[PDB]
């Protein structure tokens, strides 16, 4: 299962075996989640961000 | 010490219980249950994805 | 292209690197290949194609291209941007590649080690010419995964 | 890995690595694999190969690793290189043996990364067993996630 | 009343292991220094050993004694090259020790010849088997805490 | 096979199986002597061979080697070498005699390769071993008169 | 009951008694520490960390 996870997440751009987020990704703006100096603030900020794309 | 007169043994043993029942706990690092899974028939996948739509 | 100067996995010379125009196109970040080397393979033949001959498609997609049975281009056939290969098949060492025309170095492969032939397995192979076309201007001298100049 | 499929079958070690005149307990020094009798081969006969973990015995003898429901014996566990065999890494028992931590590459059950131990039936396996002790040093070459020399 | 014997309550001093014989050099096929011979730190039997003599029971770890004395194997009884033990557990320096096999002075433990069995206090005594392999000096009746030259 | 009448000679050293001190891997486990065999003096007084090949029994007794010119089975070469550097001594009636194995230098002859000392009984050097592989380079800078490590 | 807990964790052993469990076990988890975070906070923060580890 893990090896699957390992490809699926990361592997120097893959899409000839398992599609991975990093290969697929378009856009990303840190500005929308604000800027924080606490790990928690970013995490609170983050939950909302999928809703802008029109994803639940 | 097994005497009051002082001597020890350490290698001579009896009545073992819970031998080789140890583990090493592993932290979760899965991605297989976190995406949806469905069964399918075919020997490969073809996928279509939409690109940036024109705007303005 | 048409200047003799080949050799290397990446030459910085002229008509060996493009980055916009110059008998081929290169993007300023590549597009990723869903056929061929893109990420590091440690085995596999990766489908058909290992001799170049790809076409970039829309968005971040590179895809198949090939020649019909009983024909060979008299023109310049597609090759990728000139890469090393630390991977089994593909031209790339797990890089994100773009398509060009002739003037770029590839790896050839096959069962010979004389001058190039044409195969209709959607590849070109190493053989000996006698009725089937050679590949590259410096011919085919491959010992499998040697850098041949196109 | 190179065009038209990567590595397959057995793959070549280092040959004629001659280590001699050592003062310690190492297996590197020219010394025997003993099961009993008088050693192997006639003139003009070439060895075989055998990979696994071996253990030093009484005198200047090595034999195979067995159990863990019997005592651990001799210094570090090691895997066999060649110097009588003309073929790959390995040696035929009843020769002078140099061992290394290189045994590249003849497949046998499990892997050898991060030291190797002996299991309670006698197979050979990799670490980590003890974290409070240092086991036989066989640090393998990169080859992981696939069957290989222990 | 009440007198400890072994287990780190007896002081046996220190003795030099680079005294007598040929002296090898620093190299591998060694083993680790800890209290216990298959144990863990702060849990180990101990002879009248100081510097010299230590026999593996399980793992590739040493501390004094413990291993069937019918058959001694591993290349000598193991000796220390160019570090002198600073404990009186026999060896338990807390490092990985590089060992040797030249003629080298040892410390013994237990009454009578080692040709017997093991007493679980860290000693040799006579077993049901006789005319088994002895250690160091022969022809000479050895007693508890004798200094032998191997 | 089964050759060597009576005591050994003195030729280019003959103590520590030709001069070299205490080097290599050793053991030095003494144990009693039964009468020799396979030369003269089978029974009565002193034994067969005086520093040659000796062979351990399976009750841990020592006598003249009972094994000769076996092929395709394991090594095993045992010599009886006393504790002191530059001394080696043979079997006698009774008494505990300290034995060793190889880890001493011997003398080669011929243009072949020693993979060890003579398979047959007796001798304190390798012969010209055509009875062992000539194949591959085992002990560097091979020529006639050269001192080989066993 | 008191002395037994002390030797078992650790409280100075002379190689004559049960091993020092407290020493052998897992080092200090730097991750839990959010940098300049309260002591009480640390104990709350750690509890969750063990759940991520997959240890009861």
């Amino acid at each position: 299962v893990i090896d699957r996870a390992q490809q699926r997440a990361k592997a120097d751009i893959m899409a000839v075996e398992d599609a991975e987020i990093f290969s697929l990704l378009e856009g990303a703006a840190t500005a929308v989640n604000a800027v924080t100096i606490s790990s928690g603030g970013l995490q609170r900020a983050a939950l909302t961000k999928a809703f802008q794309e029109v994803e639940k | 010490m097994s005497q009051l007169s002082n001597q020890e043994k350490e290698y001579l043993i009896s009545k073992a219980l819970e031998t080789e029942e140890g583990r090493v706990a592993l932290a979760q690092a899965m991605a297989n249950p976190i995406r949806v899974s469905l069964d399918y028939q075919g020997v490969g996948r073809k996928l279509l994805v939409v690109d940036p739509l024109p705007q303005g | 292209p048409y200047v003799r100067l080949g050799y290397e996995g990446i030459l910085n010379g002229a008509h060996d690197i493009d980055v916009a125009g110059l008998n081929g196109v290169e993007q300023l970040a590549g597009k990723f290949a869903t056929i061929g080397a893109n990420g590091v393979k440690l085995a596999g033949d990766n489908g058909t194609n290992a001799v170049g001959l790809f076409r970039e498609d829309l968005g971040d997609m590179v895809n198949a291209s090939e020649k019909a049975s009983f024909y060979f281009r008299g023109g310049e056939y597609y090759v990728n941007i000139s890469r090393t290969s630390l991977t089994a098949a593909g031209i790339a060492a797990g890089d994100e590649i773009t398509c060009d025309a002739d003037g770029k170095m590839i790896k050839f492969t096959g069962t010979g080690k004389a001058l190039g032939v044409v195969t209709h397995v959607g590849e070109y192979r190493a053989g000996n010419m006698y009725e089937k076309a050679t590949q590259g201007v410096t011919d085919t001298d491959t010992f499998i995964g040697f850098i041949m100049y196109v």
